[PDB]
DNA sequence: GCGTCCTTCGGAAGAGATTCAGA
DNA sequence: TCTGAATCTCTTCCAGCACACATCAGGACGC
RNA sequence: GAUGUGUGCU
């Protein structure tokens, strides 16, 4: 469902932005998670351009640097 | 016939059925209420003489001594409203209650006493209530809102359907006391009966039954009846009932007396019964096998050892039987458990019950109720019976023992306020009967099962737990108490009952600040029934039925007055003719009905009253002798409506406005309006801030006068007389020889409240409406206050409205304003805010309100005087200084951007300590001077009064009015009369005199002392100086203006005169609507409205035509009585004979604005009757007629509608919603932007509004505005810098806010970082 | 943060942690100076207790509370929820540069324009103004140009109109839906305080002018004002994202002026009469020689880009109205004339912009709209289209449809209590014959309503559509559709409970005549079920596109 | 006046703990 | 009498923006 | 800064 298929993806933040914040980080501590900032709502939050549009480009440019 | 405040503008009424109960007081909850609360009470029923009582007399712990108390008595207020109001002080009354400590001698519980004595304490100080309703807690006027709640008693619910996820309905019983603990019952989907004890966790009930000292075989006594096997030759033979085999299975051949009735399988229906009852048998053969479905109610003991066999409530089987054969037992006892009817509930209670005994069962409802200590039996058996067995700890009140009782279909309603065993195995069986079949579940949206709590029962009841948390205090110190030194005050702390006094007051959900921008906002504030607040039902946890409009409400509560938003149905509205129990439930008026004939006598009904009979409705005809016109009257008679009979119906409602509240009673046309947009025009009425110069409403409903009499903000004079003397601040009233009391006699004053601020800063001023040498009655208006019209409820102008669209400046809602409104300014407003400047000691020395102002010129310090403050009177504007303050290092007090004003009053509180300033010596100097002026009128005005009736009685007995006027006034009492009674007469108004004489000394010296007090403030404040502003807001585009009908509207364009359209006769339009607004919204009483008035104004044309010309008073007399004669069978009937032809010209010259018309409210005009009414004028019928373009000059090519509609003005005006904010003052933990409007506040871009920018895929924007604009620091001045240099380009970090998330999610066990 | 006197704020965190250090230090105490087991270890129980409110409040058994009975936040309780640092300021924060007032139409504008408040440009433009000051020298530092902005001399005005000339800004409703609900318009200074929208735009914002505000942000950057002027531009947002319809769709006064114009009558001042082309009955209208309303032949040139591009003119001679003739003064080139033939209501000028859009482009439908709304509102005004009283012209056989539909329930009544259904099929058949009477009624009311126009053809009578205002603001789509016209000259009906349950007994009496003080109390169960469930059962709708956001 | 201090009550859904039953 | 199915119990969620007002912030007891 | 109440538009 919307809410598990959300809550269940490979980003904590995203994940404990939207729902249970105390299970999503409870999980990602005991696991270990490692974020890798790829959606809109983790560089929304970072502070960053969304690799949605007009920061596309430069976010394609970034991945390709590295 | 009519007052001299009805003959001066009458208006016309198109009601056809006649009123038998005029419209009540208003505001009369709140002054019954709290005059129960605060009056004497000498039986103790209710008040503070029951509060009292129910704690005091206080005792010592059984140590010889006792505190009893005797009476208690209020004091004067040490200022009154009108102080109370100026200084920020609560309008209160000290408590002196006197109490009495005894403490008797040694071994004696009974005996003398070693002494008696008494005197009154001050505990606490109780906030008295206005003449209006409203408390004066610190200065502001609060509103104490009566609160719809669950009345005490025993409500059997249901929790139907969604539990278990069977569909399986279970069935539960709460007791819900004033106060104490819930006594929950409930069943299990296995059928077991479980109690719960404040909702903490089920266990079974027969533990409660246990704890209430029961045996087994005394509780299957009390839940079932025994069904008998008797010991015989042989066969075990059974005593029968034949009733008990009702819809059953046989399950062998049923026979008796040898012949079989009933063979085996058959069903045995309603003919075997009967035919068994005319056999008049009692006793059938039975199968051993037919007994091992059975349960033993009494346990059997051997005769021969002792030993027990089978205890109670335990199965039975052939050994069982066996067992019970050789024992001896002859008779066998056993449960009536029916499958369907009669079922074994208590049985598998006690069989699923671990418990066995008083003690065990005591110690499981100890461990219940506190967990985690070992529970022993002394303290296990206190708490059980502290839970629902002892009158402190648990009070069921009057009326839940009236609910309680009758619920249970008991007999008496009175009873002691504890439980009882009887009344808990009541509603166990009750419970149990409704799981049966017989008897049903109620609903709690019944008017018949939820009181109102008003401001006394609310005010008593903190008042019982000031004095609980007293008597506690006294418990603990009277037991260390050193004897023959305690007075009845060291023990009594008067901080407990002042604290929770002052708690309840000033912060609570129901102390409200009062809504006070009309007559209207507050009449109906006052008349507010809130279902939230204390001991009622939160927003999140209220169901949509509670929600939804109960069948019940009808005359109890308004449909259609609800606020919109998170709370509606919650806040609902005190319908007209609603009153109050004595319990507290709500009634209504009805006309009792005999065999045929509607009487006059009227019946309050309660809401469960209403349910047995079957009532009329007030829209039913009569003719002339209260018989029903018609054979079949529609009625109403069990919460569901049909066409009755003319005889079966015994009540009738009283008028049709009795469903409809006070606030939708004022909408003219309401039968034709959406119930949705009656109540957006119920609000926005409420919502009408006033004007400068008030204008009736043509198109009324009559209950303008009751809404501007009984809200109190018009003087309406007590006693009847002549108008003396008539000012623009004061009326003074000659009142009549037959008014006139022989003592103390003298004349009343009226002192009119001028240009003051109100609670939503508008000014509420009132004026004089009465001449000089007028004659008035008892209870006509005086002066008219805010809003009001001649003692008229005026909350706008009457518009000349036309529904066209005017090339798309009414495009959705807008309004098309024409210039004309805006020059002869009819919706400019008055709003007086007062603004403080609080000097308050800080570190490095105090501050100072010098008018030095340093880095300042002398432009900004011009308005000021040499002590700092500005003048009275200046025209100051946006930025100016108006206190000069300074700090010690500039923060002086400055009027708000945007906002222009003149300074109309400066009042400057300086703390007992603090010198004075000069200014506020002047300001103090003036108010002495006005003080002792106003005494001294006053006096010289009522002294002049008792004077000239101290002459007119001198005429009688030998008077000589030559020798009157030439002697000095001082000896006209003692004059030439003989020692008859008027000699006492003359001696008691001379002794009266002397008093006058003496008070106003007495006063003049204590207003002398209360001007040069102190008025202590907060701690840590010097001085405090109030400027109070004075804008007048003339309209403008952008506010809100609104009908009566919710139809809402925001002005787009004030359009000049030229522009608008006109007739043929040239008379331009002042608004210019939206047609289009009238059919999506379904607010038809709009246009009845707009004709109504096109016909009132037709008719006052005529008049001012009639009347511009001087023509004879015989035209006038006959056109306007053509013009009060009009209409099918109206209850009018004014004739203008009996006028004295001069009474006619003044209501021809307040007619000539055109005539007021009453359209009630389910009873108003009808289309015909308006359509003559434009007859009678020259107007079209239709309502339509031609306007020609005013720019174009060419007609509109359709006729418009055009007439007068009542446009109100809402206090949403555009400069107060205005707002714009560059780089500002910014928050302390996230360094965003602050929010609001008063703060300099950026608007907050919400999470809603990122998923915008993200679907765009503007990238840049979204980051500019979560870091350049928002929580990043460092790149938010850069930018700054960036902006002003010429260079659009940013440099953004990271937010804030982040580091700010990364910090709290680290100050727990979690460790978050960024990696490289 | 200190408060007015000597006392300071009631924070929750500081509560916590001095509970926490008070509890930690008693059992350091208590560690060294030997105490009791009992002693000990119940401290160690309350040093667990005050350590697991300070991390997660309430999450055992009793959450402690600070004063009057309110459980303070612990450091998850501002981490978590609606009111955490999560949703309330990171996913969406406050912002400088923006700004709050009601709006009004100012219908004068166009399609990349709105009107700011001359004194809120001011202070939103405020640092650009600053820039421009010390560019042009009338102040040397920041201080004298903040001086001089605060006056508000005549030089400060001249600088904001050459700051705003080009400078988007971003208006924004409270609801922000879906993404046309943020929209960028050139700015046009306005002396006021409400933020004049353009109609158009107001089916997009969902914006009516009674009483609502919209909000104002300034785009900074020049990658900003380019996606405001690229991307979020008033003008390249005409077609719905959720399907291809057009979104800045003439509504409820364009349309009504669009269908009183494109319409006909059979008579005129002059119908017989044969023109020379969509300006000669422009003229011939304004001169008041015909009616708009006439059925005359124009000679039109319509133009076609049937081949690869190429506008090829065919003159012909068309029976059209003069209406219509003027109306097509403003399609532009390369449209057939089988658009405004007809009497165009809002479905059929949705149709002609979005068929402008898919022939032409983005430019001339913009213009077109632009051009559709002033002579809507233009011809709108020229009508006096208003509504009266006895526009609601009620049916002379109402009362015999509600007759035989109330024997039915009778019959329907005597056939429940014999036994022949239950009380459960009573309800919906009862239901079923009621809002069949409805429909009928309806039914009635319309044939009554929609031809009731017996006109002469300048011989004898002849039937034509009816110029009825009530049935022309209906038919033409503008505000208004057959339930609520019904219940104006119908009858009204019957309501639902706010649970959802059908009321049993219906409403047969209409808007136009009296309700009873009883059908009135019956009307408000649906009419508070209507309040109710908006401000009750949006919030599980705003769940909903909020889970639904979150998880694409 | 300063000043140190130690109630209960909605409601649908989901997950994870018991607990049943049934072969 | 072991293991899926059912039931019981605990948990988390319940739209957006904005405006106005008041009240709190330790209050008890020692000094 | 948080609560409590009232309110405006959806
Ligand atoms: C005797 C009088 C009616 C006269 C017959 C009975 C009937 C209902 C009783 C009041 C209600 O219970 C509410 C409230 C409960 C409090 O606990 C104590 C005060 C209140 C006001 C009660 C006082 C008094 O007892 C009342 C008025
Ligand atoms: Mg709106």
């Amino acid at each position: 469902g919307i809410t598990k298929a959300s809550l269940a993806t490979e980003s904590f933040i995203s994940a404990a932005s939207f729902q249970e914040t105390t299970r999503v980080l409870t999980e990602a501590a005991v696991a270990g998670k490692r974020d890798e900032l790829r959606g809109l709502k983790e560089n929304v939050i970072v502070g960053r351009l969304i690799p949605a549009g007009t920061g596309y480009a430069y976010h394609q440019d970034r991945m390709r640097r590295r | 016939v009519y007052s001299y405040t009805e003959k001066k503008r009458i208006r016309k009424d198109f009601g056809k059925r006649p009123q038998v109960l005029d419209v009540p007081y208003l505001l009369s909850i709140q002054l019954d209420s709290f005059q129960k609360f605060i009056e004497q009470d000498p039986e103790g029923q209710y008040g503070l003489e029951a509060a009292f009582r129910s704690v005091f007399p206080i005792q010592s712990y059984s140590g010889n001594s006792e505190l009893q108390y005797v009476s208690y008595r209020l004091g004067e207020p040490v200022f009154d409203v009108q102080e109370c109001q100026i200084r920020g002080v609560t309008y209160s009354a000290p408590l002196r209650v006197k109490l009495r400590l005894v403490i008797y001698e040694r071994e004696a519980p009974e005996g003398t006493v070693k002494d008696i004595k008494e005197q009154e304490v001050y505990m606490g100080e109780i906030p008295l209530m206005t003449d209006n309703g409203t408390f004066v807690i610190n200065g502001t006027e609060r509103v104490i809102v009566s609160q719809l709640h669950r009345s005490p008693g025993v409500f059997f619910d249901s929790d139907k359907g969604k539990t278990h996820s069977s569909g399986k309905v279970l069935y539960n019983a709460r007791i819900i006391p004033y106060r104490g603990s819930w006594l929950d019952f409930e069943f299990d989907p296995k059928d077991n009966l479980f109690v719960r004890i404040d909702r903490r966790r089920k266990l079974p009930a027969t533990i409660i039954l246990r704890a209430l000292n029961y045996t087994t075989e005394q509780i299957l006594d009390l839940f079932f009846e025994k069904v008998i096997f008797e010991i015989r030759d042989n066969k075990l033979q059974m005593e029968l009932v034949p009733e008990r085999l009702r819809g059953e299975t046989a399950s062998f051949d049923i026979e008796a007396n040898g012949k079989v009735y009933v063979e085996k399988g058959r069903r045995i229906t309603a003919r075997h019964i009967r035919q068994l009852e005319k056999d008049d048998v009692k006793l059938i053969e039975v199968p051993v096998e037919y007994i091992a479905g059975k349960v033993v109610a009494k346990d059997y003991i051997d005769e021969s050892t002792g030993e027990l066999i089978c205890a109670a409530n335990m199965e039975l089987s052939l050994d069982l039987l066996a067992k019970l054969s050789q024992s001896g037992h002859k008779r066998i006892e056993t449960l009536f458990t029916n499958d369907l009817d009669h079922g074994p509930y208590i049985s598998e209670t006690l069989r699923v019950d671990p418990t066995n005994d008083r003690l065990s069962a005591l110690v499981e409802i100890y461990r219940m109720m506190r967990p985690g200590e070992p529970p022993t039996r002394e303290a296990a058996e206190s708490l059980f019976e502290n839970l629902f067995f002892s009158e402190d700890r648990y009070d069921l009140s009057a009326v839940g023992r009236m609910k309680f009782n009758r619920s249970l279909l008991r007999e008496e309603i009175e009873g002691s306020g504890i439980l009882s065993k009887d009344d808990i195995i009541d509603v166990m069986k009750k419970l149990i009967d409704i799981r049966n079949g017989k008897g049903e579940v109620d609903d709690i949206d019944h008017l018949g099962n939820r009181r109102i709590r008003s401001v006394g029962e609310m005010a008593e009841n903190q008042f019982r737990v000031g004095l609980v948390r007293v008597e506690r205090a006294v418990k603990e110190r009277l037991s260390l108490g050193d004897l023959d030194t305690l007075m009845p005050q060291d023990m009594i702390n008067a901080k407990p009952i002042s604290a929770a006094v002052k708690e309840f007051f000033g912060s609570s959900q129901l102390s409200q600040f009062m809504d006070q921008n009309n007559p209207l906002s507050e009449i109906t504030h006052k008349r507010r029934i809130s279902a939230l607040g204390p001991g009622g039902l939160t927003r999140e946890r209220a169901g949509f039925e509670v929600r939804d409009v109960h069948p019940t409400h009808y005359g109890r509560v308004c449909p259609i007055e609800t606020p919109e938003g998170p709370n509606i149905g919650l806040i609902n509205s005190l319908s007209v003719y609603a009153q109050t129990n004595e319990y507290g439930f709500l009634e209504t008026p009805y006309r009792k009905v005999t065999d045929g004939v509607v009487t006059d006598e009227i019946h309050y009904l309660s809401a469960i009253e209403e349910g047995n009979y079957v009532i009329a409705q007030a829209n039913s005809n009569l003719d002339e002798e209260g018989h029903f016109v018609e054979d079949l009257v529609t009625c109403r008679s069990k919460g569901e409506s049909s066409l009755f009979s003319r005889d079966q119906v015994d009540y009738m409602d009283v008028s049709t406005q009795q469903v409809v509240s006070v606030g939708a009673s004022l909408i003219p046309f309401l039968e034709h309006d959406d119930a949705n947009r009656a109540l957006m025009g119920a609000n926005m009425q409420r919502q009408a801030v006033p004007t400068l110069r008030a204008d009736k409403p043509l198109v009324g409903t009559g209950m303008e006068r009751a809404v501007a009499v009984d809200s109190g903000v018009t003087a309406v004079a007590k006693r009847g007389g002549v108008v003396q003397y008539v000012d623009a601040s004061r009326i003074v009233i000659k009142v009549n020889e037959d008014e006139m009391y022989p003592g103390e006699a003298g004349i009343d004053i009226y002192n009119l409240t001028k240009y003051t601020r109100s609670n939503q800063n508008t000014c509420i001023n009132q004026m004089p409406c009465v001449s000089l040498g007028e004659p008035v009655e008892r209870g006509d208006v005086l002066a008219d206050g805010p809003s009001t019209d001649l003692g008229e409820l005026a909350l706008g102008q009457n518009m000349r409205v036309a529904f066209m669209p005017w090339n798309g400046y009414n495009f959705e809602d807008s309004i098309l304003v024409s210039e004309r409104v805006v020059q002869e300014d009819r919706f400019t407003t008055i709003h007086i805010q007062e603004l403080a400047c609080v000097s308050r000691d800080t570190k490095l020395g105090p501050e100072e309100i010098t008018a030095d102002i340093p880095n300042v010129g002398e432009a900004a310090l011009s308005k000021l005087d040499e002590s700092g403050i500005v003048y009275i009177g200046a025209e100051v504007t946006g930025g100016d200084i108006l206190v000069g303050k300074v700090t010690p290092k500039d923060s002086s007090l400055r009027v708000p951007n945007g906002v222009s004003g003149t300074v109309i009053d400066v009042q400057v509180f300086t703390r007992d300590g603090v010198e004075k300033d000069k200014r506020a010596l002047e300001i103090e100097e003036m108010q002495l001077k006005q003080a002792k002026k106003d005494l001294s009128e006053e006096l010289q005005i009522l002294e002049a009064g008792l004077f000239s009736r101290i002459r007119a009685v001198l005429v009688a007995g030998g008077v000589e009015a030559e020798k009157l006027d030439k002697l000095p006034r001082d000896r006209w009492l003692e004059l030439g009369l003989t020692d008859e009674e008027k000699q006492n007469q003359l001696e008691q108004l001379a002794e009266q005199y002397d008093e006058l004489k003496h008070e106003f000394e007495k006063k003049l010296e204590a207003k002398r002392r209360k001007i040069t007090q102190g008025d202590d403030l907060a701690p840590g404040v010097l001085k405090i100086v109030k400027v109070y502003l004075a804008v007048k807001r003339r309209i403008q585009p952008g506010d809100k203006m609104a009908g009566r009908h919710g139809n809402k509207g925001v002005i787009s364009k004030i359009n000049p005169i030229e522009d608008m359209p006109y007739d043929e006769n040239g008379t331009p339009v002042d608004i210019v609507l939206n047609p289009l607004g009238v059919p999506s919204r379904m607010n038809i009483g709009q246009i009845l409205e707009t004709h109504l008035g096109m016909a009132a104004k037709g008719i006052g044309d005529k008049i001012n035509a009639m009347l511009k010309q001087q023509q004879e008073v015989a035209k006038l007399r006959e056109f306007i009585q053509r013009a009060y004669d009009l209409g099918a069978d109206v209850r009018q009937k004014v004739d203008l004979s009996t006028f004295s032809d001069e009474e006619v010209m003044r209501l021809a010259e307040n007619l000539r604005k055109g005539m007021p018309i009453a359209t009630p409210v389910f009873d108003g005009a009808k289309e015909a009757e308006i359509k003559e009414l434009l007859k009678l004028g020259d107007l079209p019928t239709s309502g339509q007629i031609r306007l020609y373009d005013g720019r174009t000059g060419e007609q509109f090519e359709r006729p418009v509608t055009v007439g007068y509609m009542y446009m109100l003005k809402l206090n949403h005006l555009v400069d107060d919603k205005m707002h714009a904010r560059s780089t500002g003052s910014y928050s302390l933990v996230t360094q965003q932007p602050l929010g609001g409007k008063a703060q300099f506040g950026g608007q907050r871009f919400g999470e809603m509004e990122v998923w915008a920018l993200e679907a765009y895929g503007a990238a840049y924007t979204l980051q500019e505005m979560l870091t350049v604009k928002s929580d990043d620091v460092n790149g938010r001045t850069k930018m700054y810098k960036n902006i002003v240099d010429g260079n659009h380009q940013m440099e953004p970090g990271m937010p804030e806010s982040f580091n700010v998330l990364l910090k709290e999610i680290r100050s727990l066990g979690i460790n978050i970082e960024l990696e490289d | 943060v200190p408060l007015d006197g000597g006392r300071f704020a009631t924070s929750d965190l500081n509560d916590l942690y001095r509970r926490v250090i008070n509890r930690n230090n008693r059992l350091k105490r208590l560690l060294d100076l030997a105490a009791p087991d009992i002693i000990v270890r119940n401290e160690k129980r309350m040093l667990q207790e005050a350590v697991d409110a300070l991390l997660d409040n309430g999450r055992r058994g009793r959450a402690i509370t600070g004063s009057n009975k309110r459980p303070l936040k612990s450091l998850a309780d501002m981490i978590k929820g609606k009111q955490g640092r999560f949703r309330q300021n990171l996913l969406g924060k406050r912002v400088d540069y923006s700004g709050r007032s009601v709006i009004t139409v100012g219908p004068y504008l166009r399609l990349h324009q709105c009107g700011l408040p001359k004194k809120m440009a001011l202070e939103l433009f405020k640092p650009f103004i600053y820039g421009k000051l010390e560019l042009r020298g009338l102040a040397t530092t920041i201080k004298a140009a903040k001086k001089m902005v605060e006056r508000e001399e005549a030089v400060v005005w001249d600088i904001l109109d050459e700051v705003i000339r080009e400078h988007p800004v971003l208006l924004n409703r409270a609801p922000t839906l879906h993404r046309l609900g943020i929209q960028a318009f050139e700015p046009v200074l306005i002396e006021g305080k409400a933020i004049q929208l353009h109609p158009l735009v107001c089916a997009a914002y969902n914006a009516d002018f009674d009483g609502d505000q919209m909000a104002v942000h300034v785009p900074l950057t020049l990658e900003a004002q380019l996606e405001a002027r690229a991307l979020m531009m008033s003008t390249n947002n005409i077609l719905s994202p959720a399907n291809g319809e057009p979104i800045i769709v003439p509504s409820q006064d364009v349309v009504l002026g669009l269908y009183y114009m494109t319409r006909d009558c059979v008579n005129a001042k002059g119908e017989g009469m044969v023109l020379t082309g969509p300006k000669e009955a422009e003229r011939l209208y304004r001169s008041g020689l015909a009616s708009l309303h006439a059925r005359v032949k124009v000679r039109i040139t319509e133009y076609e880009k049937d081949a690869n591009g190429e506008l090829v003119a065919k003159t012909s001679l068309k029976d059209t109205t003069v209406g219509r003739a003027i109306l097509w003064m403003i399609v532009p080139k390369g449209l057939p004339y089988s658009i405004v033939n007809q009497a165009l209501g809002k479905k059929a000028i949705s149709k002609m912009l979005n068929t402008c859009y898919r022939i032409l482009g983005l430019k001339p439908t913009v213009i077109f709209a632009d051009q559709i709304m002033y002579t809507g509102f233009a011809y709108a005004a020229r009508s006096g289209a208003s509504v009266g009283i006895d526009d609601m012209v009620i049916p002379e056989k109402k009362h015999e449809i509600i007759s035989e539909a109330e024997a039915e329930v009778a019959e329907i009544q005597e056939q429940f209590q014999s036994g022949l259904v239950t009380a459960g099929e009573r309800y919906n058949k009862v239901i079923d014959i009621w809002a069949a009477a409805n429909d009928r009624v309806s039914k009635a009311m319309m044939d009554n309503l929609q031809t009731e126009t017996v006109i002469n053809r300048d011989g004898q009578e002849e039937k034509q559509v009816s110029f009825n205002s009530i049935y022309m603001m209906a038919d033409s789509g503008a505000r208004g559709s057959a339930a609520q016209i019904r219940q104006l000259a119908g009858m009204r009906g019957l309501m639902a409970k706010p649970d959802g349950s059908i009321i049993e007994t219906p409403i047969t009496a209409n808007f136009r005549e009296g309700l009873n003080v009883l059908q009135y109390f019956i009307s408000t169960h649906g009419a508070r079920k209507g309040l109710a469930d908006t401000a009750l059962k949006t919030a599980n709708s705003g769940y909903l596109t909020r889970r639904l956001v979150d998880v694409a």
